[PDB]
């Protein structure tokens, strides 16, 4: 229903996370500006393919695995969630 | 990896023993109730037997099933004979013990232990 | 060189805990 | 002979431990830490597998501490992480291995405290 | 110190309860022979090895010398 | 390879030049019997109980001070080095008073053992013993110093770890007594460590005077929750009540030392403690009632109230597991007004990139720094075992400490740049003198204590510091993994809260008042019934009745960190696990379950039903909570600065002042401490 | 305070240990005369009947009586149980220890054929530790209760068990009950942390 | 009330025990009997205290009656010694 927060869990040093890391270095600074106070809790993965969670209105959440997903892809994936 | 067999080589081979025990027990429950003047009904008891033979129904290491039979048979010997009194056999029925609840709310509501 | 005086045990321990006593008057 | 099997040798059904003490109970493999009160390091060399701490209550009549955790005074002692994880897996308990914490080498010199 | 006391083992034939009874009655008699030697030849000395690490220190010593208090405390605890 | 080769009874180990003979024996595995030698204390050679015999050498050498040379074989179990111990132990024991059944370091004696293993079966001292005069060093240390073996560990600790040089030796001969010449109490944090460090039971703990004896004490290894350094500790429990908390060694966090607060406030844990779930009744008095009734009081109000009418002000010592069980519940009724009492500026990336709010340089990094600019905190009384870190690195290494706060007792020589938040701008401009000092620093670090952030211009103070860290980093050209910006906390449940996604500050609750508030261990005055809607339905979830209890429509007692397998995380994000030392008292229950149960009565049941499951939940919200004893490095700072640059705020001229100005400020700071009789005795001693 | 000992024995027995190791190379893994002047021949579990038969019936080593059969359980070792057989030679006035290793699920053979003394000891090892003896006549619980579940002397078994008994009037029988002890057994952590110089 | 408290609160159900019975309580409190003893005056700076016995008393400890300000008290007998 209504996005309440988006937690991007990205491994720190792996091919999979690679690019996800890029998203942060290329767009987080802007995403936060664009849609501020949208809790975006970027946190760390542990040898677990990068994932993007997102709470919604009433305890609802969705997962999207982005292992080896490239940068641009992530960018959109974030934009898709905060449609 | 390789392991010496206790008595059976393949799980299937062993199960042959597991069934040769089930039958034995089944054909014995009736006798016990009468001999040990137990009060539970033949049907009731025979239920217990299946339960147990069933409780162990998940192991796949033949050596373990080769071992539980033995322990299993031993328990018959005693029960077939009256080496075990009523007290012993009836202990399989938790007559006094109040079955512990499992629902979380049912446990949270009583006892700090999980 | 029936008797009433029967030993009865205690817990001679000073109770080892203290519960919050709730506030006396309401708010 | 030499049959082959692929299990973690769960002898949980040969052990004889009541289910609830094999299911809801977590062993904690760890190398005991030193008693700060003493400086002997002979009690921090072998890995121990102790179980969870359940209710320790008071006997109403005499005030003693009573308990219903049969596996409360249990502290199995192994000689390596490998041999403790194996036993816990063997018996069907859940484990929480804690890596050893040997002091690192700290360089000590008598003269150093005389510099100015 | 049995190596220093003299006694005769009472062996028996016809391994039957009786021969076994007779042997038990003889060992009681042979034990009186060993008890006789022990009373006749018991040496003056102390009754416990006195390296305090193994056997506890004497009551007077633990109450007057520190090494003995430490050895009593550690041995008992 | 500068290893030099030396023989330990033949094992022929190879060691760095400059390792002591005692150290050489350690790597082979042999232990030299030792007194007056502590690993993190200077070598003194006072006892000489460690005499060993290097080979084909004339005399015995002190393993604590002799640098091992090339090809010296140490003979640790020779016929000589045993007469060198059988004869020293003769002396230590000769003047010793035999009150081992008084000395509560009975089984915790490094002098009976060494006597009982390496010393002598008998005594030859047929003469008269000596006696010294018991003095008062404080209300925490009982110095029955007739016990003292003049090993000078105390004097050193007091001078090298704690910078308080009050203790000292007085007199020569056999009446050298190591006590303060004038009777001035040894008042300092880090004080209680003397107990643990004196191997003799001369000075021991006064509260734990005679309550127990060590063989009985069952020892459970857990985590310090009183302060945010998260010091490792061992809780010694006998027959189910905690008897003493003593340090256990963690190289990185507390290396064998714990604070005075987190060792003598175990007594506070046993009184004023909530146990049964009372519910306001009758005229308003709280009345003890069964869980079922108290829980549905709360559940019924929860079903009635919608989102943003239900809020949670958590804070203090609540664990991560309760914090996720309280968020998952209030989101299942769609209020994300979950908040913490300590306000961390969120006017930025805020709580979003851990780099923002975590001492980035680890506690152990303070050892490698080159200059530290502490701004806004009295590290001493906020995080004592981090003040010690800067203590050791200012002594053994050469840290140049600079404080922008109140000039305050820091146990070391700092440079007081000033008491003004705007002079932070002065360094950013390069105007102030220390600007070059940092320019000269190859590995500098900046520390901003949350205690500053808690003022109104805290958002501006964080932004101003981030600007200076930015050009400090640019001017120094410091390498990326070296991390200049870090901020230290003083509340155990802050970092975890912030990580789990809890938004700091009660500012949101202030603007819109919630019909129902579930205070979760909050004893702070951040909101009051006076500041709430008229309905003001509020339910305290905690362990000690202090401020939140008497203004509470429901009391749901919880546990304390001695009584649950919860997780906490200190300031550089190292998650750590408390183990259950004692079962929780009364009907009191673990914090996570109360909230799982309330959810079941409410009907929005939470998914987990066992704690491993809640640990799996934590993995979903923040994944470095399921990971213990690990500090993770991803310095998402550069983007943090960009948002800091966007934020515009004014740093008011009011000087930034740490709330704990002097040590009486420190003793009592939390429920488990404000209830401490020992802390109370300490407070009046200072006053 | 130093035992009065004879070196003759250490040597004589050491020599027998080499003799047994030479005569049976296939089953003996390690032979050692301890300093208590006793001998221990450690055999592969398969050598239990060959090694003991050679000792029971060899002119130069007659070991007619089985003093005892016991199983130390070192939980660490992979093969936890260490069955130990102590044997006595009336002819040569000397004693020997043959010890082999058995795991929870790998049974070892039964020596009842070699010595009929073992018929009972092997039943006690099964009841106490759970080691199973192959082709053993009548193996069944010697010491534990008829319905006992679990092998008691295993180091992983709680001192006080899991079940206790009481008479329940309502059922008029001696009923079992999960163990609740009125005073837990204070476990004393008495063990010094300063090791002894060897 | 025993020398160490223990007195049951009126409401305590733990009082039935003493019904048709009574309470074993020693009337001779050692807190007071030891106070009903003369401070042992001495000449020497330090004094011994074998517990009034050799091997029938308590371990022998030497007390420093060095300050009249405080009468040394052997930790075993609670006997105050007046310099
Ligand atoms: C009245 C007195 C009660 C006494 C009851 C009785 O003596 C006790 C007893 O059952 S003695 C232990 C029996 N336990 C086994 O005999 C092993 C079974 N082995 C399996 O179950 C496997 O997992 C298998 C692959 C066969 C599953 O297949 P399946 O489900 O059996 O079909
Ligand atoms: S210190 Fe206390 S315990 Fe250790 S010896 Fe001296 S008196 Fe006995
Ligand atoms: S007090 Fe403890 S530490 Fe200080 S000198 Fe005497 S013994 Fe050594
Ligand atoms: S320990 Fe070597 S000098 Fe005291
Ligand atoms: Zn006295």
């Amino acid at each position: 229903l209504g996005l309440r927060e988006i937690r991007v869990h990205l491994c720190q040093r792996s091919p999979g996370s690679q690019g996800v890391r890029d998203f942060i270095v290329q767009r987080y600074v802007e995403l936060k500006k664009a849609h501020p106070n949208l809790p975006i809790l970027i946190r760390e993965c542990s040898e677990v393919q990068p994932k993007l969670w997102a709470r919604y209105a009433f305890g609802q959440e969705k997962t999207v695995s982005l292992n080896n997903l490239s940068a641009d892809e992530v960018t959109r994936a974030m934009q898709n969630v905060l449609s | 990896t390789s392991v010496k067999p206790i008595f059976s080589r393949d799980l299937n081979e062993a199960k042959r023993r597991v069934r040769e025990l089930y039958r034995a027990w089944y054909r014995e429950v009736p006798n016990t109730v009468h001999l040990m003047q137990l009060d539970i009904t033949v049907k009731q008891g025979r239920d217990k037997v299946r339960e147990m033979f069933m409780k162990n129904a998940h192991v796949t290491d033949p050596r373990v099933v080769d071992l539980l039979v033995i322990k299993g048979k031993m328990e018959l010997q005693e029960t077939i004979k009256v080496w075990k009194q009523r007290t012993h056999v009836m202990r399989f029925f938790h007559e006094t013990e109040t079955p512990r609840p499992k629902d979380f709310l049912s446990k949270f509501y009583m006892g700090h232990d999980p | 060189p029936a008797t009433p005086e029967q030993y009865v045990p205690y817990s001679t321990t000073r109770k080892k805990i203290h519960e919050w006593v709730p506030p006396s008057t309401p708010y | 002979q030499l049959i082959t099997v692929d299990e973690k040798l769960d002898i949980t059904t040969l052990t004889g431990v009541p289910e609830e003490h094999i299911k809801t109970r977590k062993v904690r493999i760890f190398v005991p830490a030193r008693n700060n009160m003493q400086s002997g390091v002979n009690n921090t060399k072998k890995w121990k597998m102790e179980f969870d701490t359940r209710e320790r209550w008071e006997n109403p009549l005499m005030g003693w501490a009573s308990t219903a955790d049969p596996l409360s005074n249990m502290v199995l002692t192994f000689s390596a992480k490998e041999d403790a994880i194996a036993f816990a897996e063997k018996n069907g308990w859940s484990y929480d291995v804690e890596e050893k914490k040997v002091p690192k080498p700290k360089s000590k010199s008598y003269g150093a405290n005389f510099s100015w | 110190v049995y190596d220093q006391v003299e006694f005769d083992v009472p062996i028996g034939s016809r391994g039957d309860c009786y021969d076994r009874y007779l042997c038990r009655v003889e060992e009681m008699r042979q034990s009186l022979r060993i008890i006789e030697q022990c009373l006749n030849k018991m040496p003056p000395g102390e009754i416990k090895v006195d390296d305090a690490k193994v056997s506890p220190p004497k009551r007077a010593e633990m109450k007057t010398s520190m090494e003995s208090l430490i050895h009593h405390f550690k041995l008992y605890t | 390879s500068n290893l030099i080769e030396v023989f330990v009874d033949g094992q022929s180990v190879m060691v760095e030049p400059g390792t002591t003979v005692l150290q050489a024996c350690e790597k082979v595995g042999m232990q030299i019997p030792r007194f007056c030698y502590h690993e993190r204390l200077s070598v003194a050679g006072n006892c000489r109980m460690c005499l060993v015999e290097i080979e084909k050498a004339p005399k015995v050498v002190a393993a604590c001070a002799m640098p091992v040379m090339k090809g010296w074989n140490i003979l640790t179990n020779s016929e000589k080095s045993k007469k060198a111990r059988e004869g020293v132990m003769e002396f230590l024991l000769a003047n010793h008073p035999l009150d081992c059944p008084i000395c509560d370091q009975g089984g915790e004696c490094d002098l009976q053992d060494q006597s009982m293993m390496f010393g002598s079966d008998r005594s030859r001292f047929l003469e008269g013993k000596r006696a010294v005069e018991d003095k008062n060093i404080g209300p925490l240390v009982k110095t029955i110093m007739t016990r003292c073996i003049q090993c000078t560990r105390c004097i050193r600790f007091a001078s090298e770890i704690a910078g308080v040089d009050d203790l000292g030796t007085t007199g020569r001969g056999n009446d050298m007594q190591v006590g303060t010449y004038i009777e001035k109490m040894f008042m300092s944090e880090l004080s209680g460590n003397v107990i643990d460090i004196c191997p003799v039971g001369a000075l021991t703990s006064k509260p734990y005077a005679f309550t127990a004896r060590p063989w009985e004490t069952r020892k459970t290894e857990s985590i310090d929750v009183m302060d945010a350094v998260g010091s490792n500790i061992v809780v010694s429990t006998r027959t189910g009540e905690v008897m003493r908390i003593l340090p256990r060694m963690h190289e990185d966090i507390n290396e064998e030392w714990i604070s005075d607060k987190t060792r003598f406030a175990y007594d506070g844990l046993k009184r004023q403690r909530l146990t049964e779930p009372m519910v306001r009744n009758e005229k308003g008095l709280l009345t003890y009632t069964s869980w079922e009734d108290a829980l549905s009081r709360v559940a019924g109000m929860l079903q009635n109230f919608e989102g943003n009418a239900v809020a949670a002000i958590a804070g203090g010592l609540v664990d991560a597991e309760a914090l996720v069980a309280l968020k998952d519940l209030l989101n299942k009724v769609d209020s994300d007004n979950l908040c913490t009492e300590e306000i961390f500026p969120t006017e930025g990336a805020g709580t979003d990139l851990r780099s923002n709010y975590l001492l980035n340089t680890t506690i152990a990094g303070v050892e490698e720094a080159d200059v530290v600019l502490l701004v806004g905190t009295n590290p001493r009384f906020e995080a004592p075992l981090f003040n010690a870190r800067i203590r050791k690195s200012w002594l053994h290494n050469d840290l140049k400490v600079a404080l922008i706060g109140s000039p305050v007792d820091l146990t070391y020589r700092y440079d007081h740049l000033g008491d003004s938040p705007k002079i932070l701008q002065d360094i950013a401009s390069g105007r102030h003198s220390f600007c070059e000092v940092l320019k000269d620093a190859k590995k500098p670090m900046v520390v901003l204590g949350s205690s500053a952030l808690q003022r109104d211009d805290g958002a501006a103070i964080l932004v101003a510091v981030s600007n200076m860290v930015q050009k400090i980093r640019v001017t120094t050209g410091v390498a990326a993994e070296w991390k200049v910006m870090n901020i230290l906390h003083r509340i155990a449940s802050q970092v975890a809260a912030l990580d789990l996604g809890y938004k700091p500050g009660v500012e949101a609750i202030r603007k819109n008042p919630p019909k129902m508030l579930f205070l979760l261990g909050a004893d702070g005055g951040c909101i009051t019934r006076q500041d709430l809607p008229k309905d003001c339905f509020i339910v305290y979830q905690g362990h000690h009745g202090d401020v939140g209890a008497p203004m509470a429509d429901v009391i749901l007692p919880g546990a304390a960190y001695t009584e649950k397998s919860a997780t906490y995380v200190n300031t550089e994000g190292r998650a750590q696990q408390t183990k259950v030392a004692v079962t929780p008292p009364g009907l009191a229950r673990e914090d996570w379950k109360i909230i799982r149960a309330l959810s079941e009565i409410a009907g929005i049941t939470l998914p987990y039903d066992t704690l491993d499951q809640v640990r799996n939940r934590l993995e979903e919200v923040s994944p470095n909570l399921v990971r213990y004893d690990d500090i993770e490095e991803t310095n998402y700072f550069q983007q943090a600065s960009e948002l800091a640059k966007l934020v515009n705020q004014e740093v008011l001229a009011d000087p930034l002042v740490p709330p704990q100005l002097t040590i009486k400020d420190f003793y009592m700071t939390d429920s488990i401490s404000r209830a401490s009789q020992t802390m109370a005795k300490c407070v009046k001693a200072v006053t | 305070t130093v035992r009065p000992r004879s070196d003759v024995t250490h040597k004589q027995l050491s020599a027998f240990g080499e003799y047994v190791a030479e005569i049976l190379p296939k089953y003996v893994q390690q032979v050692q005369v301890s300093c208590l002047d006793e001998l221990e021949i450690c055999i592969h579990p398969d050598g239990v009947i060959p090694t003991l038969t050679f000792l029971r019936d060899h002119t130069n080593a007659q070991f007619k009586s089985l003093a005892d059969l016991t199983a130390v359980d070192v939980p660490t070792r992979q093969n936890r149980f260490e069955i130990v057989y102590n044997l006595l030679s009336l002819r040569f006035n000397s004693r020997i220890r043959v010890k082999t290793y058995a795991d929870e699920l790998t049974p070892i053979d039964s020596i009842v054929s070699v010595h009929i003394a073992a018929n009972w000891y092997e039943r006690e090892v099964w009841d106490m530790f759970g080691v199973f003896f192959f082709n053993h006549p009548d193996l069944r619980r010697i010491l534990t209760d008829y319905g006992f579940e679990g092998h008691p002397f295993r180091k992983d078994f709680p001192l006080t068990g899991y079940v206790e008994l009481r008479y329940d009037d309502e059922v008029k029988r001696v009923v079992a009950e999960p163990v609740e002890l009125a005073q837990e057994f204070r476990k004393f952590d008495l063990n010094s942390p300063w090791e002894a110089f060897p | 009330i025993t020398h160490t408290g223990q007195v049951y609160d009126e409401k305590d159900y733990r009082r039935v025990r003493f019904v048709d019975r009574q309470k074993e309580v020693n009337e001779n409190f050692a807190i007071d009997l030891i106070a009903q003893q003369p401070v042992n005056e001495v000449e020497h700076r330090i004094i011994a205290c074998d517990g009034g016995g050799g091997a029938l008393g308590h371990p022998k400890v030497y007390i420093n009656l060095d300050k009249e300000t405080k009468t040394g008290t052997c930790g075993y007998c609670g006997l105050q010694f007046k310099q």
